[PDB]
């Protein structure tokens, strides 16, 4: 048995006084996720690029937590439908930083991808990273993932780049409310945003206020 | 460069000046033949130069013109530094090549207009108002020419004024011009009249333009 205390308003309240709706409850997704003890407790994506983005170089920080060991790996693999485009696998234990070591408990592994097909929202290419820990000869402790979409934002010379192309935001700002169900979002209604803001020449959104 | 005098009273009565180079290859194909061309360097620089050397004395004089209507060449360049160099004093402005090159310290358009573009290949007319914030542009906007006051015309000034006094960047201009270029004629009773290109078998001629 869960037993959750909800109040209404708190000291966050202070820092929460978006125009809209003021409501309270257990409004979002609640879940139970069971991880091992040896364990990928952070992961994160980088795509950089040539000039002429012609050539990527994928890479992925991968962070553990749990007991280390010389057995342990990560395997980044990176997919383009079921074609396994490019792969690496090291231990852990990251470059010397300071004085003091590296992060024993860190991995960085680089990718290069040649002709990487880009993403924007004209043409939303995504590629699939699976991030697994395992054992130096192949036996899985756990996986995770995530679309990775390669592009470049960068601004330069005074203008928005993406992909080295200035952008022209055709944007508008969407609060999560329903008309029944208030401030809880499904996929149905957030689907059906979508559809209309794209049918409607719209590409960007901004997560107005939160 | 001018009669020494207008130096002289423009100091005394308070003008700003720029003053300009005898140099302008207007008729040349491409207009900068000569002057991206080092045989006629030496020639041009003395256009420069013993301007300077005249005219760096006078106070009214706040600005060097290194000439008007000769496209963009290297000797254009060379000249610029020339004057940087030797009178670091004032800024040294010149409108050929499309008005904003390397051999200008002041953005000096003729005859771009405030809100409409003028897309001219390799040397377009912007709106004065976005030619400001083009990507990495940061200098002041300056006419040299504009509103072409040809007979019946200065049609849109309020509109130029509006936007010099809105805009801290686009700090004004120099209008087109100060007096018509007509002479004096005689009838057979001796009445004089106005003339223009060709009143006076001058041909080829360009008419009133002149005026
Ligand atoms: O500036 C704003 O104006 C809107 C008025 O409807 C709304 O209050 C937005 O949350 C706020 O950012
Ligand atoms: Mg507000
Ligand atoms: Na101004
Ligand atoms: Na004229």
């Amino acid at each position: 048995r869960l037993a959750v205390m909800v109040l209404r308003w708190s000291d966050g309240s202070y820092l929460e006084d978006q125009d809209m709706w003021r409501m309270s409850g257990i409004f979002r997704d609640v879940s139970l996720l069971h991880k091992p003890t040896t364990q990928i407790s952070d992961f994160h994506v980088a795509t950089r690029f040539n000039d002429d983005f012609s050539r990527a170089v994928l890479e992925a920080e991968v962070q553990m937590c749990g007991e280390l060991r010389d057995y342990l790996r990560v395997t980044v693999s990176l997919w383009q439908g079921e074609t396994q485009v490019a792969s690496g696998t090291a231990p852990f234990g990251g470059e010397i930083i300071d004085e003091r070591g590296g992060y024993a408990d860190r991995v960085t592994l680089r990718l290069n991808v040649e002709n990487p097909k880009l993403w924007s929202a004209e043409i939303p290419n995504l590629y699939r990273a699976v991030v697994e820990l395992h054992t130096a000869d192949g036996t899985l402790i756990e996986a995770e993932a995530c679309d990775v979409g390669f592009r470049e934002v960068r601004i330069e010379n005074g203008l928005l780049l993406l992909n080295g192309k200035p952008l022209l935001i055709r944007g508008v700002n969407r609060h999560e409310h329903h008309p029944l169900h208030g401030q809880v979002m499904d996929e149905q209604t957030m689907v059906q945003d979508i559809l209309l803001m794209k049918q409607n020449n719209f590409n960007a959104v901004r997560c107005s206020h939160y | 460069p001018n009669h020494p005098l207008w130096y002289t009273l423009c100091d005394r009565y308070g003008l700003y000046v720029v003053d300009e180079a005898n140099i302008e290859t207007h008729g040349m194909v491409p207009m900068n033949r000569l002057t991206d061309d080092p045989r006629w360097l030496p020639a041009m620089s003395e256009r420069v130069t013993r301007m300077v050397q005249r005219d760096r004395n006078h106070p009214s004089v706040i600005i060097w013109s290194l000439g008007t209507e000769s496209g963009h060449g290297a000797n254009h360049d060379a000249l610029y530094r020339w004057i940087k160099s030797v009178d670091p004093s004032r800024p040294v402005q010149y409108e050929g090549g499309g008005a904003d090159t390397t051999a200008t310290d002041i953005i000096c358009p003729m005859y771009a207009r405030v809100d409409e573009d003028q897309p001219f290949p390799a040397v377009p007319k912007w709106s004065i108002k976005k030619w400001l914030s083009l990507p990495g542009e940061t200098r002041p906007l300056i006419l040299c020419e504009y509103a072409h006051a040809m007979g019946n015309s200065l049609g849109g000034f309020a509109k130029y004024w509006q936007a010099f006094r809105q805009y801290p960047r686009l700090q004004g201009g120099f209008v087109w011009d100060w007096v018509d270029q007509s002479l004096i004629k005689y009838d057979e009773n001796g009445n004089p009249w106005s003339a223009y290109g060709g009143d006076f078998g001058d041909t080829p001629n360009d008419r009133q333009f002149c005026m």
